[PDB]
RNA sequence: CCUGUCAAACUCCAAACUUACAGACGCCGUUUGACGCGGGGAUUCCGGUGCGCGGGGUA
RNA sequence: AGUGCAAGAGCAAAAGAUAGCUUGACAGUGUUCUUCCCAACGAGGAACGCUGACGCGAAAGCGUGGUCUAGCGAACCAAUU
RNA sequence: UUAGGCGGCCACAGCGGUGGGGUUGCCUCCCGUACCCAUCCCGAACACGGAAGAUAAGCCCACCAGCGUUCCGGGGAGUACUGGAGUGCGCGAGCCUCUGGGAAACCCGGUUCGCCGCCACC
């Protein structure tokens, strides 16, 4: 920019998007990345394999096409991420894949988050990621018990209309159940 | 010379152009070679490890199984065949 | 000591001062002579043309300086021409002052290389070349043989 | 195709010229060979450019030469169009030589010696201090500066 | 386009510079948290050679805790005008530096695809002196 | 702003050229066995000169 | 800028700074390069592995001392595990 | 790709600047602290929960060359320098001719305000 000697960060580092140092370290397993990320309002997970112009995503789930499975919740929560983390950890087994390793991206590894939930799902899906099971949140908080006991608290639903008004880690449990069984894509 | 350590007169060859100045992309010190290919010696004056002699810079040999995550490139230095530690970083496909 | 000693350019380049010291100061009084204060707005503009690469010690610079300015008198202490030595004495000259044992020499002074063809003086004037005379007498004090050249003057 | 002729021994040439030349079948000064005109055979004459004379000779010429001074790949026999014809694939000498100007076949492949061991020049050369641009006989030649050469040498 | 476009306060740090404490206490009734203490860097003569060392505290304040205390902060200085910054800021008075912007400020304080704000989107000393001088009391 | 100069231990630039490997042509080797491997015997380790490039030195 | 110390070189979500925690400055055995271009030669040095035991980290992973190139020593005898 | 995620090459992509865009959908700003988690002090950040509002930032889209960069034309320049040759010249420093290569600065005019891959998606 001031001069032919200045230099210009790489272009994922001037974006803010990409750790590079972490991706190195990350692509030195040799194994599928399970690309965990987030939206304010959703919830992505990739399984991305590297390639000769770029990496190549073989398999992936967001928090949105989560509903095409009869979800009727918002998309930005717990139970979000868990399922769209089993969601795209099934695709990924029709996929092939068997083992990948958690690309948290410039997340922070904080214990019971949701790209940690995203990791159990994919997990749980049968798919095989070196994790540490007391980084995770404790099951009821991922079916999403956290959120329906701040509902108890009410006097006003937590809900704009959407649905229910205590609403439902039961909705949770059907879901989870339904992706463990037939069903298209995947 | 007046020492003889590994890097005399290396200035040249272990340094980088301003605008290639630092970390180098991790796409190349995870490439992948096959036993037989012709790779070019090259150290990335960024990247600290992996590293071979300088004197060597320059040579193509060829990939000849592995030591670690390092390769094991076999090369002759003058009439001499020797073989050499590196890892991908250093490395490049020749053609 | 004669120019014999100094005057070819078949050394080296030295002067980086970051690695030499005890370099003597130069005899060259100054480089801008005559009106500085006005820009080249001169009819005509001769020049002193050195006709082959050589080294100058700030000794002959001054000298041929000197009796060219000097002369430049001719016009007057406050004269309406400006003179100008456009080249500086940076490379940087020993001796070796034990027999050729250690004989790296000492810094004993500085000198300008030339090259031929270059121009070493510059002087501008109006339609009154006295200065064609002051260089016949500046390059009487430097080693080659050297080219009196006009350029901005087709007043012939 | 050019003709390519040393003029200057080997005493003092620099060895990897020398080891040109004898790539290049010649061995002794006033040896001749013929030279396809290709990138790589282009390198090599113009490395080895200081001591010989080369150009494409004329038909004639070549025919002349060829005649006179053309030899088996063993042997005294001398190539006469009769030789040519009984043992290469043209019928005389003028059919080989145009072969080798249009640069069809060499004289290997025809059995024959892929050097034409030349004659001193009748009258002598231009000089092998300078070139032909200069009034001298080393370097390019015209097809009729290589004709004169080769025909004095005949 | 307003609206999104109005100024703020975000944080008011109240920190007193002293040079070796006892103060903090002080700051923690003044402002209502927690003060925090103030390291110095590098050795100086006026005694102060220790580069890890109590020196000061600060406490950044932020929404109400800002404005419950700016209302009586501000009150208590008078000075306005050259005495603010290039980015609509001010500092008055044991110092109180109010920090003033515009709603998108979190995209260049973020960690993710974070980004440096436009000189355009950035406050003026003028915008600014207005929309303080808004909340009761008087510019210069 | 204008204007005057430089670098063996400066470089935004940058040759000729030297150099690793591969292919092509050439040349060479397969009764003259090349390339290479093992073993026996040495001499040698005061060099000099021209030309190119040098470093020191008034030379 | 800093990174212990020459000089040259490397390094910015770090190889620097701060905080916390930790003793991998660990035992064993090697491969390769270097010492000694080519081209034989010891001690020494480095890179890269494996076996075992460990530290940290969610994990990939990092740690075979300090970012790299100086800081080193044969036999015989002694003392030590 | 009517706004997305992971990348490759790592300024042709930098620096600066202009215009346009969100009625249900996406990214954001944004709203908010019971929880997991968090600030040597601050729900600023990090983390979690969420849509009342907005397209002003960001971001995506279209474009501008003033600066920086990349490549090209013409000029500089077949100039500087150079591998090979010479009973060519010069007191010499050095130069010249033949042969094979061949620059930098700078000026003038174009180019460049990224390209490409995988996945997902009215
Ligand atoms: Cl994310
Ligand atoms: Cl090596
Ligand atoms: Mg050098
Ligand atoms: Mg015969
Ligand atoms: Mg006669
Ligand atoms: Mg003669
Ligand atoms: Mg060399
Ligand atoms: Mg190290
Ligand atoms: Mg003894
Ligand atoms: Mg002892
Ligand atoms: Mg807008
Ligand atoms: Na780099
Ligand atoms: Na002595
Ligand atoms: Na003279
Ligand atoms: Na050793
Ligand atoms: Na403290
Ligand atoms: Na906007």
């Amino acid at each position: 920019a001031t001069g032919p000697r200045y230099k210009v960060p790489m272009r994922r580092r001037r974006e803010a998007r990409t750790d590079y140092h972490q991706r190195l370290r990350l692509l030195k397993s040799g194994k599928p990345r399970l690309v965990a990320r987030k939206s304010n309002k959703h919830v992505r997970a990739q399984l991305v394999t590297l390639g000769p112009n770029g990496d190549d995503t073989l398999a992936s789930a967001h928090s949105s096409d989560l509903a095409e499975y009869g979800w009727e919740a918002p998309t930005g929560n717990m139970p979000s991420a868990y399922l769209t983390g089993l969601l795209a950890g099934l695709r990924a087994q029709e996929a092939g894949v068997e083992e990948a390793v958690l690309d948290i991206g410039l997340n922070s590894p904080t214990p019971g988050s949701k790209v940690f939930a995203i990791q159990e799902g994919a997990i749980d899906a049968g798919l095989d990621i070196p994790h540490n099971d007391d980084v995770l949140a404790d099951w009821q908080r991922t079916r999403g018990a956290h959120i329906a006991e701040y509902d108890e608290q009410l006097e006003e639903p937590l809900y704009s209309g959407d649905f229910d008004a205590a609403d439902l880690p039961e909705h949770f449990d059907e879901l989870r159940e339904t992706l463990l069984d037939g069903d298209i894509e995947l | 010379p007046s020492s003889n350590g590994p890097l005399e007169g290396t200035r040249g060859k272990l340094k980088n152009k301003p605008r290639d100045r630092g970390t180098s992309p991790p796409q190349r010190a995870v490439e992948e070679f096959d036993d037989g290919e012709k790779v070019h010696l090259k150290i990335d004056p960024s990247v600290p490890n992996g590293r071979f002699h300088p004197r060597f810079d320059g040579q193509t040999g060829t990939v000849e199984g592995k030591q670690g995550d390092a390769y094991k490139v076999d090369i002759v230095d003058g009439g001499k065949e020797k073989t050499i530690i590196v890892t991908a970083a250093h490395l490049r496909r020749q053609e | 000591k004669p120019g014999a000693m100094y005057r070819n350019s078949s050394k080296p380049a030295y002067t980086r001062r970051e690695y030499i010291s005890g370099i003597p100061g130069k005899k060259i009084a100054q480089f801008d002579m005559g009106n500085n204060g006005a820009g080249p707005t001169y009819p005509a503009q001769v020049e002193l043309v050195v006709e082959k690469p050589v080294q100058i010690r700030h000794n002959a610079l001054e000298a041929a300086r000197v009796a060219a300015n000097r002369y430049v008198q001719n016009s007057g202490a406050a004269a309406n021409y400006k003179f100008r030595i456009r080249k500086f004495p940076f490379h940087v000259i020993r001796e070796n002052k034990d027999g050729m044992r250690a004989p790296f020499g000492k810094p004993v002074g500085t000198a300008a290389r030339v090259h031929g063809a270059n121009h070493i003086f510059i002087a501008w004037v109006n339609p009154d070349p006295n200065v064609e005379e002051a260089w016949r007498r500046a390059k009487m004090k430097v080693t080659p043989t050297i080219n009196i050249d006009s350029s901005p003057a087709g007043n012939a | 195709m050019h003709a390519l002729v040393q003029l200057r021994g080997e005493v003092n040439m620099h060895t990897d010229i020398q080891d040109t030349l004898e790539m290049l079948n010649i061995h002794h000064v006033n040896h001749c060979t013929l030279v396809p005109e290709t990138d790589a055979y282009r390198g090599m004459v113009a490395k080895v450019n200081d001591f010989v004379a080369f150009g494409e000779p004329s038909q004639e010429t070549l025919e002349t030469v060829l005649a006179t001074r053309a030899e088996p790949l063993e042997g005294d026999a001398d190539v006469d169009d009769e030789w040519v014809a009984e043992h290469t694939d043209y019928d005389d000498i003028s059919g080989l030589a145009f072969a080798l100007l249009s640069e069809e076949t060499t004289l290997r492949e025809q059995g024959l010696s892929p050097t034409l061991r030349l004659h001193p020049p009748r009258g002598g050369h231009d000089g092998v201090k300078h070139p032909v641009k200069e009034g001298g006989q080393l370097g390019k030649h015209d097809t009729e500066g290589i004709d004169d050469l080769l025909e004095a040498m005949r | 386009f307003h609206e999104m476009r109005e100024p703020r306060i975000e944080k008011v740090v109240v920190h007193m510079g002293i040079g070796h404490a006892n103060a903090e206490d002080i700051l923690g009734e003044i402002t209502g948290q927690m003060p925090v203490r103030t390291k110095a860097k590098r050795t100086v003569g006026e005694f102060d050679i220790r580069e890890g060392d109590p020196i000061g505290a600060k406490v950044t304040l932020r929404d109400e805790m800002a404005e419950e205390f700016l209302q009586t902060a501000l009150p208590l200085a008078e000075l306005a005008t050259s005495q603010f910054d290039d980015t609509g800021n001010f500092s008055f008075g044991l110092d109180v530096t109010v920090n003033l912007v515009r709603p998108g400020y979190r995209v260049a304080k973020r960690d993710k695809a974070s980004r440096s704000i436009p000189t355009k989107h950035r406050l003026n000393p003028a915008d600014a002196v207005a929309f303080i001088e808004s909340t009761y009391d008087v510019e210069v």
